[PDB]
């Protein structure tokens, strides 16, 4: 039995431009084992229809995964990404700093 | 084309 | 260039609801391009790209067999190793299995590997040469004769040595677009002031394709380096990866400091200043 905490990075498809369109992206990875739970979040709300890639590891054999959501940066909105895993006392959440 | 057939452990 | 073409299986069992889980994506270098999930809304073999879609039923369903016996191998695999292990049936373990082969800049077969790996860790591994194996537990090493005595390695060397270069083959072509097109960095420099005295300075690499991608902050000349952040390459979402180096300085010396960024979509080297 091994495991492996997630890493975690919160950030944008395109540079943020409040009020231009994008995509919100949480990636988590180098995880074991693959149970994981991903939220998006928008002001501490929990985005709904988010959506996520095919479950996939790598050479180290540790998980990643890639959950991502439409959305439309604002000066004033605040955007997380909250993430569970054995490994963690408690969720972990990350907040997006369009500058990441 | 994935492997025709895995090890059987 | 230099190509190679690789699948990674996992099966996780699922004790209170039933049957585990199965999941299986295949990869031409980097892109994904067929994916089987007994746990989708289809059990079947699904492309992935757009170019796979030229496919007809044959392949699709001789692959949905191949990816539902393996599921099925592997189940029974996962009870054998909740044997080994003297392991109770109400928790969950993870068998995952990837294997590739791999294609010489020159075209044909160059090395092709297989591995197996239980709850996280090294299990089987299918050694250099492709005639034997390296058991990693005691468990392994009956894993490893019952293998060996059956001739497991003989079948996995053609498959790795033939068939898997054969098909990387037409797979290169029915992705001749896409997958031999070279997508550069868009890149740019970010100051962002720490003390009254020093800021950050953040080199970005945005939208590339393939993912390798290099990125280095060197300071006027002697490029010596100066720790920086480097974070983990990263998916946009949309084929394209991101990347980015940070570093240190103090106020008025941003221009001592240069980042190089290398990729293969670059006729040359890139540099940056802030």
């Amino acid at each position: 039995m091994i495991q492996r905490t997630p890493k975690i990075q919160v950030y944008s498809r395109h540079p943020a431009e409040n009020g231009k369109s994008n995509f919100l992206n949480c990636y988590v990875s180098g995880f074991h084992p693959s149970d994981i739970e991903v939220d998006l979040l928008k002001n501490g709300e929990r985005i709904e229809k988010v959506e996520h890639s095919d479950l996939s590891f790598s050479k180290d054999w540790s998980f990643y995964l890639l959950y991502y959501t439409e959305f439309t940066p604002t000066e004033k909105d605040e955007y997380a990404c909250r993430v569970n895993h054995v490994t963690l006392s408690q969720p972990k959440i990350v907040k997006w700093d369009r500058d990441m | 084309v994935m492997a025709p057939r895995t090890v059987l452990l | 260039g230099s190509h190679s073409l690789k699948y990674f299986h996992t099966s996780v069992s699922r004790p209170g609801r039933g049957e585990p889980r199965f999941i299986s994506v295949g990869y031409v270098d980097d892109t994904q391009f067929v994916r089987f999930d007994n746990d989708a809304a289809s059990p079947r073999m699904v492309p992935r790209a757009p170019w796979m879609e030229q496919e007809g039923s044959e392949y699709w369903d001789r692959e949905t067999r191949s990816a539902r016996d393996t599921a099925q191998i592997f189940r029974v695999n996962l009870r054998t190793l909740r044997g080994y292990y003297n392991q109770s049936e109400a928790g969950s373990h993870t068998l995952q299995w990837m294997h590739g082969c791999e294609l010489g800049p020159d075209g044909r077969f160059l090395r092709g590997y297989e591995q197996f790996a239980y709850d996280g860790k090294d299990y089987l591994t299918l050694n250099e040469d492709l005639r034997s194996w390296t058991a990693v537990d005691t468990a392994a090493q009956i894993s490893e004769q019952k293998s060996n005595d059956a001739s497991e390695a003989e079948h996995q060397r053609a498959y790795l040595e033939d068939t898997c270069v054969e098909w990387l083959h037409k797979y290169l072509e029915k992705g001749k677009e896409t997958l031999l097109h070279l997508e550069p960095p868009k890149t740019h420099v970010t100051h962002h002031p720490i003390s009254d005295h020093e800021a950050t300075l953040r080199c970005w690499a945005l939208g590339f394709y393939p993912a390798e991608i290099t990125l280095t902050w060197q300071q006027d000349g002697e490029g010596h380096t100066q720790d920086t952040e480097l974070v983990e390459t990263r998916p946009a979402g949309d084929g394209t990866f991101q990347k980015w180096a940070a570093v240190v300085v103090p106020s008025g010396e941003e221009q001592a400091y240069t980042c190089h960024v290398q990729h293969e979509g670059l006729p040359e080297p890139v540099t940056l200043r802030w």
